RNA sequence: CGGCACCUUACGAGAAAUCAAAGUCUUUGGGUUCUGGGGGGAGUAUGGUCGCAAGGCUGAAACUUAAAGGAAUUGACGGAAGGGCACCACCAGGAGUGGAGCCUGCGGCUUAAUUUGACUCAACACGGGGAAACUCACCAGGUCCAGACACAAUAAGGAUUGACAGAUUGAGAGCUCUUUCUUGAUUUUGUGGGUGGUGGUGCAUGGCCGUUCUUAGUUGGUGGAGUGAUUUGUCUGCUUAAUUGCGAUAACGAACGAGACCUUAACCUACUAAAUAGUGCUGCUAGCAUUUGCUGGUAUAGUCACUUCUUAGAGGGACUAUCGAUUUCAAGUCGAUGGAAGUUUGAGGCAAUAACAGGUCUGUGAUGCCCUUAGACGUUCUGGGCCGCACGCGCGCUACACUGACGGAGCCAGCGAGUAUAAGCCUUGGCCGAGAGGUCUGGGAAAUCUUGUGAAACUCCGUCGUGCUGGGGAUAGAGCAUUGUAAUUGUUGCUCUUCAACGAGGAAUUCCUAGUAAGCGCAAGUCAUCAGCUUGCGUUGAUUACGUCCCUGCCCUUUGUACACACCG
């Protein structure tokens, strides 16, 4: 009975950025030899080796289990 | 008396429809078998033939 | 004999109304004059003729139209008549309302929204609609897809979802923005297809409800009338609550509705039983007089009896019964007698033929169509609203004092409701609190306990003493609790204080005839809290009629109609 006329601008969501290949960077590779596992995968009980967190400012996050350090 | 209502989908609309049906009071087996005004009158058992005085001793 | 006519019948005529002529007319012919060929245009134009004129007489066509019209029938309507019924009419009364405040609703006004439906009875304490949140449909903000399924796009070198720190936001919404983490083919884009709406359309509908009208009305079978649609039955009179009966009768006998029927109230010492009811005895016990008497408690073993009262199941009981009258002596009615009941025994439930532009798509996963459908009119959550106030109106409650206020003392009803791992019921009994309220136990899933719901009017005893008084509790402040996440626009209560109009209500108009009206309280509902409201129940309990058509309304008949979409024609 009255036409919704709205001020605010609208609101877009968010879309997950995607990257090349981001399994490359967890990893360094060298001649003759092994895994590197430099990005510190979560050692606590829930989530095991080969997933690791995410080097932030000041913090380091893996999204399945919720916890930050440092 | 028994009664179903439906209403039976049409393109246009709806159809509503009522069918109302009665056993026979006879057919009944359950309640009252007639309806409450129903009198049933017996015939006359009269016109028979009475003689006098006598004696029937079997 | 002539006339003006009238009454009955229809051999006969007619479409019928009707007609002794409108008969002797398809069985068509006594003589003769005049007029008409669907409705309009139009008795108009023009010409002619008569007239002082007004006009008279004669008198078209173009064009336009599918009807106009006659008689009768059914209905509808009538500012027509005649009857009947009705406390949604009146008589005689009672109680009021309408005058003050206040709760609530309607319109109006304001508003950010003050959502809206409804306006004579049949709108306005109605939508069970007593709205903090939700309801909510509204307003200012924010999320979610909870968009199934077949495709085209993208996608493993990842289609994409969940997200820690901060920023932002009302928000500890990863809603979003910087942050680069994280699961992995569920899934991201466009279309088709949809899905959902308290969105519009109740004047597109169903279903339900209300109204006609709970009035008493409605219909066919055979027969009679009429060419027929139809009519009679189905009606002058009396009677009844009543189309219900008597009675009269071209009708006779039936069906639906009414009445019958069902639920509830009253009777049952007569049956059937009841420790979840009571009583009397008997024990065990307590008080007072001592007469052996009178009042309690206890007895789920006193291993008592009984159903009078309490409960319900099988029945009986009333059918105007008997008698006087009145009347058609009929249907019935009025006075007495008995009876539990003699008003339809009381009160309700159900309730006909078709129908209404009565109300509801704001109850449904009930729907057709239009709109939207991802920045959703879906949904969710936040804050506000329905309450908002110069105003008119309605249903009501307090009251206007003394048949009364309080303060003591007496102390009697009935309908009902109730929980377990819940998310909290009724809540006793005890213990605190002036109160409201708080604490600890138990019982009851239920004639057990809440609860004898020990209710109020009322009864008795004193204070007040006609004063706006101590009749009334509006407006307003402070404090104390409960309910709920959340009480501010005071939920609700309590304590103190504040001491408003109101001193009986104009014009109008409402309900009502016996446990009725009027007072007086309690329960269930909407409920986490809230009842000045309804729905029920019970206490006390009347005045006057038991008649009428004067007002009103409706029904029936007669009547009128150019209406039938039916006078809102
Ligand atoms: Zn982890």
């Amino acid at each position: 009975r009255k036409k919704k006329v709205y001020t605010t601008p609208k609101k877009i969501k968010h879309k997950h950025r995607k990257h090349k290949l981001a399994v490359l960077t967890y990893y360094k590779v060298d001649n003759e030899g092994n895994v590197e596992r430099l990005r510190r995968e979560c050692p606590a009980p829930t989530c095991g080796a080969g997933i690791f967190m995410a080097n932030m400012k000041d913090r380091q996050y893996c999204g399945k289990c919720h916890l930050t350090l440092k | 008396i028994d009664i179903a209502i439906r209403h039976v989908l049409m393109r246009q609309g709806v159809l509503g429809i009522k069918v109302k049906i009665m056993k026979d009071p006879a057919a009944n087996r359950f309640g009252p078998r007639a309806l409450p005004d129903a009198v049933k009158i017996a015939e006359a058992k009269d016109e028979d033939e009475v003689i006098p005085a006598p004696t029937v001793k079997s």
